[PDB]
């Protein structure tokens, strides 16, 4: 939900003064330090 | 389990430690290391420092 | 012996200089092109008469802030275009085609750094990149597929930096800071199967990636040759050269003097020492010598800037009639040397971005 | 070449734009969903049926898609998704378990050129395939699990087109009546309600040969079962009526634009309004009475457009997207309305909104009933995008 807070400089200047899911990053072949492919990502 | 000893296959006959040594799934949970029911892992560059380990399954 | 400095050029970057390479992969009458790797710059030149040297196309690694260490001339049979692979401290291989003016083959996977580069004498598509993590990996660049890896569980427990192919490409010597002398036989029945299969691979063929192999059992090993770091070994035919920081160069053969190199079992441990072409003023490693094309003439520089020169003829370490050529202007550190595809042109490179060409006085 | 070099530079650019778009996205969008699929799907559409669980903001919605792969088996897939009906519930809004998944897989042949559910029973669907026969399926009879044997059962599939093509439209009033377009320059019709146990393949009930070029779009009037029109690459569209004697002479005809046209969309509310895009960066509309005069034209898109749709619950809203990797929203009530110079420099008053949050080109975008303020969209990068605009733009 966007917070949609109203603009206020008295608070803004004074202050100035991620729900991911799944296998995000790429994984590598442990035996040989080589990048995996999703095709063989299961039997490995 | 209170002991540091894994229930020996020849002893925890009630949890099937001896039963189906060939099979992978048993009633017991403190018999795995003997059977080596390891989980599948993934190797990736860790966010913290260099290489790291990531788990494939929940 | 019949040599003198006739040319000398210095790079303006003042960075330490590294491995030199002369394009012996040429044809009769081709322009005589040689290459050299600096810190991050790569430069090529062609020797010319009268002592002139014409600077050729030169590049710089303006993206990777690393010191390049090794390079090796390359050739493509398909396009008949020569190339030259490079490597450095970041352990990444780049192969630039002068015809393409660029590198389009990217190869990574080594651990820390690369300290040796050399091609197979017969197949130009096979390369050994000795690495800092004690690893010996092989690449099939033509198929871009990896080939068997050497070292592993029973490999060198220290960083290897020096290795060599034999003349026919059948056994590969390896030596590192552990002073170990491990070699592996290419002709091993298993490998060429993989090498053949290395040339037979399609990424779209199946989900299963190519299976490069692993080796841990050299056909021989030892450490008695040197009590200090070894950084220069070469295949003198069936004989093995070896140089350390201890200001000596020694040639030796496995087992007894009558023992066949190819008959030696891995369990063997005996040594036959027949080399005493010793030197001095070069008590530090990371110096590499040069060889003539025909394996008849040895020239080694010096840290104090002199030359140590011997022939590969019947002249033997029984007396070791040295030829200590020297140019007064070069005394800082002779990092490497490089012969042409003949014995007429010698290019000596100093560390301080300066090179010193010596032409044969015949 | 420089073009290869510039494209490589362009690869950096699109990554930058997505990063920049992501940075500004939360303050301009009220919902941000993203999901990547194993194999790209050409088209997607919402199931009309919907259910909202009690005491749970996330609403149960179902989506149907196809499969496009390099060399593997393709499947017909139906996937479910949960979206917060209440945004007051702050595992950002719901549980950490995830709110999207796939439930149905059936072996598919080639790639889904076009597929839709027939309105009177969404369970039965027809799918345009690279093969000449138009395949027909109902997920109720077929198993949800994929069949690894590779066999497919296109029961009650449709014959009549010589080759594949694009363009599918069920009759909104007549059950089992659908118009399909093909590269055969012909429009074929079927009557599923009248289909017997003839062998699960149905020949074209009626074949039309009006357009000279490859007919690529054909649709029934959203209110009239008799009225329908077709759109082809001939840059000329023609209006048709059922039972009108010869099938090659249209009731009406007009050239939509100066380039190929492959997108047609009638207004569900206004009978007369019929929106027509074009490949010449131009989208327009026509009147059932006034065929000779174009009502208005829209040309904000920077590339070809071939997907157009009218917003549900919103007669004044029309959207279109294409190869420019941009989606343009337009306000009909704001056509020619005076605006501040800070607005004209931004866009025309009729231009409602512009969305560009996708690295890859989007081939399909689809809203759903009960949720007029969200749009699903399928890009080439297997990315499923669902997003809600701020209410502030429409007050
Ligand atoms: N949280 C942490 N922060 C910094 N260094 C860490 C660390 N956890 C482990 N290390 C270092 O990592 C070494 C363990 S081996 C693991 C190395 C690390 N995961 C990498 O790939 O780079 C230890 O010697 C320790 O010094």
């Amino acid at each position: 939900r966007p917070k949609r807070t109203k603009a206020s400089m008295s608070e803004f200047l004074e202050s100035e003064d991620t729900y991911s899911s799944g296998h995000n990053r790429l994984y590598f072949h442990s035996d040989t330090c080589l990048p995996l492919r999703p095709q063989e990502m299961e039997v490995d | 389990y209170l002991a540091v000893r894994e229930c020996d296959p020849d002893l925890c006959l009630t949890c099937g430690a001896a039963d189906h040594w060939d099979s992978k799934n048993v009633s017991c949970k403190n018999c795995s290391i003997q059977r080596g029911s390891k989980k599948h892992l993934l190797l990736a560059p860790s966010d913290v420092a260099g290489w790291g380990i990531f788990i494939k399954d929940p | 012996y019949s040599f003198k400095c006739v040319n000398s050029l210095k790079e303006d970057h003042n960075q330490p200089l590294f491995g030199v390479q002369f394009n012996w992969h040429s044809k009769e009458g081709d322009p005589l092109v040689f290459a050299t790797v600096g810190s991050n710059r790569v430069t090529l030149y062609e020797c010319h008469s009268q002592g002139e040297i014409r600077l050729l196309q030169s590049y710089v690694d303006a993206d990777a802030d690393e010191n390049f260490y090794t390079c090796a001339w390359t050739y493509d049979s398909n396009t008949s275009h020569p190339l030259l692979a490079v490597a450095g401290s970041r352990g990444i291989i780049r192969i630039i085609n002068p015809i393409t003016m660029q590198c389009i083959k990217h190869y990574v996977g080594h651990g820390n750094a690369i300290n040796e580069l050399k091609f197979h004498p017969r197949d130009p598509n096979l390369l050994l990149s000795v690495s800092k993590d004690h690893a010996l990996r092989l690449w099939n660049i033509q198929t871009d597929t990896l080939v068997a890896i050497f070292g592993g569980v029973e490999g060198h427990r220290d960083e290897v930096l020096s290795a060599d192919y034999d003349l026919l490409g059948e056994k590969i010597m390896s030596c590192g800071m552990d002073h170990s002398l491990k070699l592996w036989r290419i002709n091993s029945k298993r490998m060429m199967n993989a090498i053949k299969e290395s040339y037979d691979y399609n990424p779209n063929k199946t989900n299963r990636p190519f299976i490069s192999q692993k080796i841990h059992f050299p056909d021989f090993s030892t450490r008695d040759i040197h009590r200090n770091y070894v950084d220069c070994v070469r295949w003198l035919g069936d004989l093995i050269l070896s140089k350390s920081c201890e200001n000596a160069i020694v040639c030796w053969k496995p087992g007894k003097m009558e023992d066949d190199i190819d008959k030696i079992k891995p369990s063997e441990s005996n040594v036959t020492i027949l080399g005493r072409f010793d030197y001095s003023q070069c008590d530090i490693w990371y110096m590499r010598f040069s060889m003539d094309f025909w394996q008849k003439m040895l020239a080694l520089g010096n840290q104090v800037g002199k030359l140590y020169v011997w022939d590969l003829e019947v002249e033997d370490p029984h007396k070791a009639k040295c030829t200590t050529l020297t140019h007064h202007k070069c005394g800082a550190a002779i990092r490497q040397t490089s012969f042409s595809r003949d014995s007429s042109i010698l290019i000596a490179v100093c560390d301080d971005a300066s090179i010193w060409r010596w032409d044969r006085l015949r | 070449k420089e073009a290869a070099f510039d494209d490589a530079v362009e690869e950096r650019v699109i990554n930058e734009e997505y990063k920049i778009w992501k940075k500004n996205t939360p303050f301009l969008y009220d919902l941000v969903m993203t999901h990547a699929l194993e194999w790209p799907s050409l088209t997607a559409q919402w199931l009309p049926d919907v259910t909202r669980p009690e005491g749970k903001d996330f609403s149960i919605h179902r989506l149907v898609l196809g499969t496009h792969t390099s060399d593997e088996q393709n499947h017909l897939v139906i996937a479910s998704v949960q979206l917060p009906n209440d945004d007051a519930q702050f595992g950002g809004f719901g549980s950490v378990s995830g709110k999207i998944e796939i439930e149905i897989k059936i072996n598919h042949e080639g790639e889904v050129n076009r597929a839709r559910y027939m309105p009177q029973n969404p369970c039965i669907i027809a799918t345009k395939t690279p093969s000449s026969d138009v395949l027909v399926f109902d997920y109720t009879k077929h198993p949800s699990k994929p069949d690894p044997s590779g066999e497919c059962n296109p029961d009650l599939r449709l014959r009549g087109h010589q080759k594949e093509g694009y363009g599918l439209s069920w009759n909104p009033n007549l059950s089992g009546h659908l118009l399909s377009a093909s590269d055969d320059h012909t429009i074929c019709l079927w009557d599923i309600s009248a289909v017997p146990k003839e062998g699960k393949v149905v020949d074209a009930k009626t074949i039309f040969t009006g357009h000279t070029a490859v007919v690529e779009d054909v649709s029934w009037h959203l209110l009239h079962e008799s009225l329908f029109g077709s759109v082809a690459d001939d840059q000329k569209l023609m209006i048709w009526d059922t039972r009108s004697n010869n099938t090659s002479k249209p009731s009406h005809s007009v050239d939509a634009h100066t380039a190929e046209v492959n997108c047609l969309s009638f207004n569900p509310y206004s009978e007369f309004i019929l929106a027509t895009g074009s490949a010449d960066k131009t989208v327009a509309l026509w009147d059932l009475r006034n065929l000779k005069l174009k009502l208005h034209s829209f040309e904000s898109h920077k590339d070809e457009i071939f997907q157009v749709q009218w917003s549900p619950h919103n007669e004044t809203i029309l959207a279109s997207s294409g190869t420019d990797r941009r989606l343009n929203v337009w306000d009909l009530s704001k056509i020619g309305e005076e605006q501040s110079p800070e607005d004209a420099e931004d866009g025309p008053p009729e231009l409602l909104f512009i969305h560009g949050g996708h690295t890859a080109k989007i081939s399909d975008f689809s809203w759903n009933p009960n949720e007029p303020w969200v749009i699903c969209s399928v890009s080439e990068d297997n990315i499923m995008q669902v997003w809600q605009m701020a209410e502030n733009i429409y007050n």
